[PDB]
């Protein structure tokens, strides 16, 4: 009965999977290089198995099982590629973009950095970054296309309402978005 | 010398297309034809691909040990295994949704990379500089076996290229 | 005859004024705190007199004259924030911006430094940038609305044409623009 | 503590434009009315502006040297300083094509600064804090003086707010 939930690499080098809560509940994997037992039931917490950098490896595939008493109860096979999810953009701030001291609008621009684990520099992941705004009692969120650079203007805020403004990011052609970073607020100066 | 800048952006551009095609027709396939028991069985079992002879590192810190010339010459040598291999799939890429995939178009591709490569080696002038490139072998599962070698391979050029495009080139990569 | 070109401060601290080409040519001063000589007719060049900043101060009206051995040919009077002009941004650099791999455009964010003896870092001066940019082949420059930032998007460039982008900078609200930056050229990949 | 990013934001906006009106209001009316020769004679002479009284540093170094509280009890002593004097440039500021130059409209400016100037001293908690703001006295150049002396009063104020910001607020000048 119990399921496996997910399984995530967050900077292609290490990934864990996870799984909802008879007897224990035992993961297996087999990967090209037969079964083993999970080496590490608790760096990701419960119900989760960890695997460190040295039994990670791009291009092959593994196949993970999860086992009860009474036998197997779920099973998954991936690449790595397939489940990377990089961690959030951090360190978000904004400055204003255009000049002017009148207007009744005004335009920015938006500042971040690559999450640390990434290794963007050396040329082992490259990453996307796409990121949503909205006024502050708004319930939808606008959504801009994504973009490679770590910063891009926001342009036309009102500045008699406050903004706020999240981003998450994804590797270039595989795996998913990963989580949103933490909001950052807009409280424009206004006269 | 001439800046390099400039030829890294062109043969990245084409690398990055080919990695692109290979996993969307990769996914949209096993998607469309493969339940996921015949998926199970398949995963489980030891993809060793006709380029397996050609030596290729598979995590951070093994691959940015080798130099820039290696992992040049490995990417010439993954490009050019499949030449020839490329026109059995065909029909896969005829009947896929994914814009721009056909074999006449992937040929291309790979011949114009295989040349930008060999003048990337030309200018930043062991067994590796010694072999050749990969041979392949003589239905369904035959496509899924092929289009999985493909992504593969793709995406190990697109990752080696990467990496020797950063220590190769001025602020390329974090700037 | 002689006559004044112009007189200029790079960063609001210095300033150098000059002239065009009987007997030699005198310059001298007077500000509120009369007459002397100029104090340096080397640093700036020929025709020129240099003005350090032990001799510089905000707020306050200076008066220059030219002299010859027959009299007064020129005067000016000014206030230096009437005569700064900052020195040109640098280290230009260009990246892609937007994620496609098949488009016939393409979007740059353009990127660059403040010139080095502007005191930006703690409040002594406040500049403002105006970017222009324009294919290769072109005789005119399209020219944008001044910025705040060190960096801007420049957007649809054909990735099929060379263009060349130029920066100035001005102190907000005072004195005039300074020269272009070096060009960046911009050279985009396509197939 | 709370966070003095938005009040130096708003505080900076106010000064800014005062400057940027005081500037231009001055420009204007020295092109319009005022020849070449009687400009030399104007400045030649030692603008003694009413404000003398407060001490104002004029070189980076100096006004460097000075505490936060010290720059802003300065700017707020040249504030005040203009709050009465202003309705004096009543005629000039009407005549002026410089959109938003009124004395109603600059009198209401100084006067949202001047508290705007006192809550950030109450956040960052010598003669300069001992004396009072300055008093001005009893038709062109009279005008003229009263400009020159305004522009540069604001002049100042603009530099010595974005100094102590720079310094107080986390990334604002070079982040």
């Amino acid at each position: 009965e119990p399921k496996f939930t997910k399984c995530r690499s967050p900077e292609r080098e290490t990934f864990s999977c996870h799984w909802t809560d008879e007897g224990p509940i035992q993961l297996f994997y087999t990967r090209r290089n037969e079964w083993k037992e999970c080496p590490d039931y608790v760096s990701a917490g419960e119900n989760s198995c960890y695997f460190n950098s040295s039994f990670t490896s791009i291009a092959i595939p593994y196949c993970i099982k999860l086992t009860s008493n009474g036998g197997t109860v779920d099973e998954k096979c991936f690449s790595v590629d397939e489940i990377v999810q990089p961690d959030p953009p951090i360190a978000l701030n904004w400055t204003l973009l255009n000049v002017s001291l009148t207007g009744i609008h005004a335009d920015i621009q938006v500042r971040w950095e690559a999450p640390r684990n990434a290794d963007i520099q050396k040329g082992w992941m490259v990453l996307e970054y796409e990121l949503q705004y909205k006024e502050v009692n708004e319930t939808k969120w606008k959504m801009m296309d994504p973009i490679l650079t770590t910063s891009v203007p926001v342009y036309s805020l009102k500045v008699d309402k406050e903004y706020e403004v999240r981003v998450r990011s994804k590797q270039r052609n595989s795996g998913n978005y990963g989580e949103f970073s933490e909001v950052l607020y807009v409280t424009l100066p206004q006269m | 010398t001439i800046p390099l800048s400039r030829l890294f952006d062109n043969a990245m551009l084409r690398a990055h297309r080919l990695h692109q095609l290979a996993f969307d027709t990769y996914q949209e396939f096993e998607e469309a034809y493969i339940p996921k028991e015949q998926k199970y069985s398949f995963l489980q079992n030891p993809s060793l691909c006709f380029s397996e002879s050609i030596p290729t590192p598979s995590n951070r810190e093994e691959t940015q040990q080798k130099s820039n010339l290696e992992l040049l010459r490995i990417s010439l040598l993954l490009i050019q295994s499949w030449l020839e291999p490329v026109q059995f799939l065909r029909s896969v890429f005829a009947n896929s949704l994914v814009y721009g995939a056909s074999d006449s178009n992937v040929y291309d591709l790979l011949k114009d990379l295989e040349e930008r490569i060999q003048t990337l080696m030309g200018r930043l002038t062991g067994q590796i500089f010694k072999q050749t490139y990969s041979k392949f072998d003589t239905a369904l599962l035959k496509n899924y076996g092929l289009l999985y070698c493909f992504r593969r391979d793709m995406t190990y050029v697109a990752t080696y290229l990467r990496i020797v495009q950063c220590r190769s080139v001025e602020g390329s990569c974090g700037f």
